[PDB]
């Protein structure tokens, strides 16, 4: 099948109808962390919410960023708008978080018990409505009801369409992330900043001559 | 059957079905079949290009000369602009020349005028197509191809003659002869140049340099001018 | 049989002669094993060609100074060339890396699974990423000419003439590192230098060579 | 079979079922069917679409070439009062494109299920509904005689010659920073001069 390395052999685990049938699979694993299935599950779990997390981030640190050098939508960096937003509020920081805190760790609560017993939140009255549509879609990792409220699960020829291209396009998010990161380690300045840069010339900037990624030279 | 070398042997391949063929290739390169057919074609198309180009340099040498023939790029002027000629040769020969290739790689699959259905080209080998293109034969095809690969392959031979002739002395070949036939013995690459343990010498290149045309300044090197004699 | 390397001895056990250039020269048992034997003829193979490419290279670019063109001393090409043009050492580095390390690790796992590279895992290829024998890749591309598949004896009598001249290129490019690190001069100079005296010209008078 | 190429290998599922089909994708987009009919769909409009726009935005600029409202350049949009702001202009645009457009896509999906005039009953598009194809009161000029053929194929063809056309547009308007029938009339006046190597060398 598609493998990340031709010629290679497929990793023991990696070779399962599970596997197979997760999503996004290639045989990546050479460090064989899934050698065991329920590590396995709780591992694309984990990977589920970090391709969303990274793509949300990722869009809010581009859109607005790149309208900045358009002329509205002015933005500061998203590095440093932390301490403008902070000037611009209403609200001490301290009690922001700690709200912010207690109302993510709420649904990261429903989220665990559900993922340690699937049927666990549609325990009748329990709430007054939430079981109804508080039960999972049978694939742990993609709630029903309102989550998915435009009805595209309805469609399964597209379900799979659907998988893929959102695992492809949240590992790329946070590829990008780390790159955007890296680079405000080594230049300092604003992520399309350094697009133009590289843009008007690809020969020297880049990390070959920033003198710090390679110091030795 | 005659033998590019008379007394030897002709290799397996190589039996004597192509047209003007001597059993020569001392080197195998005709072994497999698609390969075989690939180098006679190009082998065609090569001599055609070379019977033309030394029938043009000479005729236009004849006529208008004064006009270095190797200089006509330069030296010509025209009230189009340069990459108008450019543009329309490169499309309208790129289309001859992709249609060329389709036939070669699907057989007799585009014999047929896209816009005059009426109009069609029989069916025929490949570097053959005939019809049309073939209005007008006094003789017999067997003959005509012999005599179109053997002065293909000579005008192959004449075209890099001049180049190399006039790489030495710039001159036009014409006038070059007339040289060489006033003096017999001086006019050779003998008298001209020699090695020799002692020393190497090499007659110096006609062709200056880096010629200016309209802010290009091509930079024109010679043909491996380290190697000449 | 075979002329042996050293004529009168036998040939050991792992050298038979079905490979070219097989005169018996393994006085250290390094090929008993095969598959260490099929690797060291993969390295001999890419090691001669590269030996080819650098005498070539070198005696060209010698000549081209010797005559009056400009062309520089080899062991110093690259950085007048790198100096004259507006080239960075880290990028023309780091994309020569990128490519090589490509292809070089693409013929490695061929080498592993011997032929697990034409298998449509590429844009659309095969027939031609897929092995023709150890180190002899001959497909429409690596032998786009096709003399691999034809007159298989004229095929065995190129193997022999490639490995050869292979051996042969390996040793000269060493000569001209010794001729240059000892004369600190041009290798076709030192050449000249010696046709005008080979009794007084040569490595006898070089003082360096023999320490005496 | 008018191929795109004569002579190559045409990927099976193209069949020319739809106007105008060469067997033209050499990337296979369309090999699962529901993205196919999607894309034939998305064609259509997206042509269809072109083809208004070349032809509202080419008339204008003639006719101010000649004998009235206003003869601005195309794409300079914001100038005018049209005696209201766009706000509520684009509004109500959005407001009807909705209704028709949530009925387009009921069409589409479930065939057959939008024919009649909910408020006028009696008032019923045809049963031949052909999704992407209404007609009926659509033609209410005795059209759809010539078969189907010709129609949808010339329709098919100059809806992506339209999109070409606006794509240029783009082109010489960014580019240039002209207008397209400007630019014509320079291309015009010298083609030996006038091309794209010129003006970006030039550039
Ligand atoms: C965990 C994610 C996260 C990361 C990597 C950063 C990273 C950063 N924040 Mg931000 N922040 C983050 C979450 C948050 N920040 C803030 C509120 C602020 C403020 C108020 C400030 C920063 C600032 C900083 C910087 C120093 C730490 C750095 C750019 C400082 C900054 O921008 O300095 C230039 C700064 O003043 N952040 C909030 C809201 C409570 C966050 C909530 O998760
Ligand atoms: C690929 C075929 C080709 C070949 C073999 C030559 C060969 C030559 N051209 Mg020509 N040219 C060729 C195509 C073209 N040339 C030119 C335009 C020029 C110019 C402007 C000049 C040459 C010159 C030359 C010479 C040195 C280079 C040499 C005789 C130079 C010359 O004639 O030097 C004496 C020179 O100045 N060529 C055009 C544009 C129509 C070509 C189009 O295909
Ligand atoms: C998904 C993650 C995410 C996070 C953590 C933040 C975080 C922040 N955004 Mg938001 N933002 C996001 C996505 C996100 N944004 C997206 C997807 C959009 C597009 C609608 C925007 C568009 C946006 C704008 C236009 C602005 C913020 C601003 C802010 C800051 C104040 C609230 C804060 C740093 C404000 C800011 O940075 O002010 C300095 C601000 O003006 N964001
Ligand atoms: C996610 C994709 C992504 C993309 C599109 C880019 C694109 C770019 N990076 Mg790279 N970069 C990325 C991820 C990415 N990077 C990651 C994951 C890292 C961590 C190793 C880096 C670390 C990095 C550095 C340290 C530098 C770049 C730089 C650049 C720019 C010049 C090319 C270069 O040096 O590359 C590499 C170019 C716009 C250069 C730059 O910003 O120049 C102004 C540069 O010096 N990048
Ligand atoms: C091999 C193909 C070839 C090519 C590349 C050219 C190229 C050229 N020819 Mg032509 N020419 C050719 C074949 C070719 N010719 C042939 C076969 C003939 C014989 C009829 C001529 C006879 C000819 C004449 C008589 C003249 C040119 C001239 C020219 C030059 C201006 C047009 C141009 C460099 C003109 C020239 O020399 O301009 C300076 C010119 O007067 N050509
Ligand atoms: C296969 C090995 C090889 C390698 C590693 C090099 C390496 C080099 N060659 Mg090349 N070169 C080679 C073979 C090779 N050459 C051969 C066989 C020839 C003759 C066909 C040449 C002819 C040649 C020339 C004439 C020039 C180079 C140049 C160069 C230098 C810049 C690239 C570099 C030192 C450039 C150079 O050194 O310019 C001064 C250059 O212009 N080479
Ligand atoms: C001058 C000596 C020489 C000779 C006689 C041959 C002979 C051969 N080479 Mg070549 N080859 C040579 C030098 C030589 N090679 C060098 C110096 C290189 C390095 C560029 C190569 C790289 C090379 C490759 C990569 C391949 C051949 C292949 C071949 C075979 C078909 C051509 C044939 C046995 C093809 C082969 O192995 O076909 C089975 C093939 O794939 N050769
Ligand atoms: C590959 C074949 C080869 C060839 C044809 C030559 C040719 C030559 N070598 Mg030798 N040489 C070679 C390999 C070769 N060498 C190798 C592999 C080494 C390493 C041991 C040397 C190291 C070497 C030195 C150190 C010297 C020569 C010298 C010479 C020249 C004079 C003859 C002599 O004293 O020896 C002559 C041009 C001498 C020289 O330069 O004389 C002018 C000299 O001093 N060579
Ligand atoms: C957004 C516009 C759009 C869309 C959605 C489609 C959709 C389609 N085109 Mg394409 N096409 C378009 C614009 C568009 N076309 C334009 C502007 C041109 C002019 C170059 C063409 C010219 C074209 C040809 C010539 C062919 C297609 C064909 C197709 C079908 C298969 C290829 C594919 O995946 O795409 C598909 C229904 C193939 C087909 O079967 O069409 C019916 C085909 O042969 N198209």
């Amino acid at each position: 099948r598609q493998s990340w390395l031709p010629g290679s052999q497929i990793p023991a685990h990696l070779d399962t109808p599970a596997a197979q049938a997760l999503a996004g699979n290639f045989g990546f694993d050479p460090l064989g962390l899934g050698k065991d299935p329920v590590a396995l599950r709780w591992y694309q779990q984990a990977e589920l919410i970090h391709c969303r997390t990274a793509m949300a981030g990722v869009a809010g640190i581009l859109i607005p960023g790149l309208l900045t050098k358009a002329g509205a939508l002015n933005v500061p960096e998203w590095y440093d708008a932390g301490k403008v937003a902070i000037e611009n509020s209403f609200a001490p920081w301290g009690s922001l978080l700690a709200v912010q805190l207690f109302l993510c760790g709420f649904v990261e609560a429903k989220r665990w018990q559900d993922i340690r017993k699937p049927g666990s939140q549609g325990e009748p009255g329990s709430f007054l409505g939430f079981e109804a549509s508080l039960k999972g879609t049978s694939e742990l990792g993609y709630p029903g009801g309102p989550f998915d409220p435009l009805g595209l699960s309805k469609e399964a020829d597209k379900w799979a369409d659907w998988k893929l291209k959102e695992v492809k396009n949240g590992r790329l998010a946070m590829l990008a992330f780390l790159g955007f990161v890296a680079q405000k380690y080594a230049t300092g300045a604003g992520p399309v900043d350094n697009l133009a840069a590289h843009l008007k010339d690809p020969w020297h900037v880049n990390y070959a001559t920033n003198g710090v990624s390679l110091p030795f030279l | 059957r005659p033998l590019w070398l008379p007394g030897s042997t002709p290799p397996a391949h190589l039996k004597g079905d192509l047209p003007g063929d001597f059993g020569f290739d001392p080197l195998g390169l005709g072994a497999n079949a698609e390969s075989l057919k690939w180098f006679k074609e190009s082998e065609l198309v090569h001599s055609r290009w070379a019977m033309a180009a030394v029938a043009g340099i000479l005729v236009q040498e004849i006529v208008r000369p004064d006009v270095f023939w190797y200089n006509a790029g330069k030296e010509v002027e025209s009230p189009l602009g340069p990459l108008g000629l450019l543009a329309v040769e490169f499309f309208l020969m790129h289309w001859v020349e992709v249609r060329r290739w389709q036939d070669l790689r699907k057989p007799g699959s585009v014999d047929q005028d896209p816009i005059f259905s009426q109009y069609k080209l029989p069916p025929h080998e490949v570097g053959y197509p005939g019809g049309v293109f073939a209005p007008f034969i006094p003789g017999d095809l067997a003959e005509l191809k012999v005599k179109e690969i053997k002065n293909g392959r000579l005008a192959m031979l004449a075209f890099v003659g001049f180049v190399m002739a006039a790489q030495v002395t710039g001159k036009g070949p014409i006038a070059a002869l007339q040289e060489h036939l006033a003096d017999p013995w001086g006019t050779t690459i003998f008298s001209k140049a020699a090695v020799v343990p002692g020393q190497a010498v090499a007659p110096p290149c006609k062709i200056p340099a880096s010629v200016s045309y309209k802010g290009i300044e091509i930079p024109t090197p010679c043909f491996l001018q380290g190697l000449w004699p | 049989v075979r002329p042996v390397w050293f004529p009168g001895n036998p040939p050991p056990a792992h050298l038979d002669g079905s490979l070219a250039g097989d005169y018996g020269f393994d006085p250290l048992f390094l090929g008993q094993e095969p598959q260490t034997l099929k690797w060291y003829v993969q390295a001999e193979l890419v090691h001669g060609r590269f030996a080819m490419l650098g005498a070539a290279g070198i005696i060209l670019t010698s000549i081209g100074a010797k005559v009056g063109l400009g062309f520089p001393e080899w062991y110093d090409a690259g950085k007048v060339v790198v100096e004259k043009n507006n080239i960075d050492f880290p990028t023309l580095m780091v994309i020569q890396f990128y490519l090589m390390g490509w292809a070089e690790t693409k013929r490695w796992y061929d080498f592993k699974n011997p032929g697990s590279q034409a298998d449509g895992s590429f844009l659309g290829f095969t027939e031609e990423f897929k092995g023709l024998e150890n180190g002899y890749p001959g497909g429409r591309f690596f032998d786009p000419m096709g003399l691999s598949r034809g007159d298989a004896a004229k095929y065995q009598e190129y193997k022999q003439k490639e490995v050869k001249n292979g051996r042969l290129a390996m040793i000269a490019c060493l000569g001209f590192a010794a001729q240059y690190a000892a004369t600190g001069k041009g290798p076709l100079d030192n050449l000249a230098d010696h046709l005008a005296d080979p009794n007084h010209v040569n490595f006898a008078t070089n003082g360096v060579s023999i320490p005496i | 079979l008018p191929s795109w190429m004569p002579g190559a290998d045409l990927p099976g599922y193209l069949n020319g079922t739809l106007p105008g089909d060469f067997g033209f994708d050499p990337l296979y987009l369309g090999q699962d069917p529901v993205k196919l009919k999607w894309y034939a769909q998305a064609e259509l409009m997206n042509a269809r679409f072109a083809m208004l726009a070349v032809a509202g935005i080419l008339v204008p600029e003639l006719l101010s070439n000649i004998g009235p409202g206003a003869g601005v350049a195309w794409y300079d949009a914001g100038k005018f009062e049209y005696f209201a702001p766009a706000s509520s202009l684009f509004g109500v645009q959005m407001l009807l494109f909705a209704w028709v457009e949530i009925r387009r896509y009921q069409d589409f999906v479930k065939p057959g299920s939008a024919n009649q005039d909910p408020i006028f009953t009696n008032n019923k598009l045809p049963d031949g509904n052909e999704p992407g194809y209404p007609g009926g009161i659509f033609d209410p000029f005795g059209w759809s005689k010539g078969d189907i053929k010709s129609l949808k194929l010339k329709e098919i063809k100059n809806g992506r010659l339209a999109m070409l056309a606006f794509a240029g547009f783009i082109g010489q308007a960014y580019t240039t920073g002209t207008t397209p029938l400007k630019n014509l009339s320079t291309h015009l006046a010298d083609p030996w001069s006038t091309t794209v190597w010129q003006n970006d060398l030039a550039r």
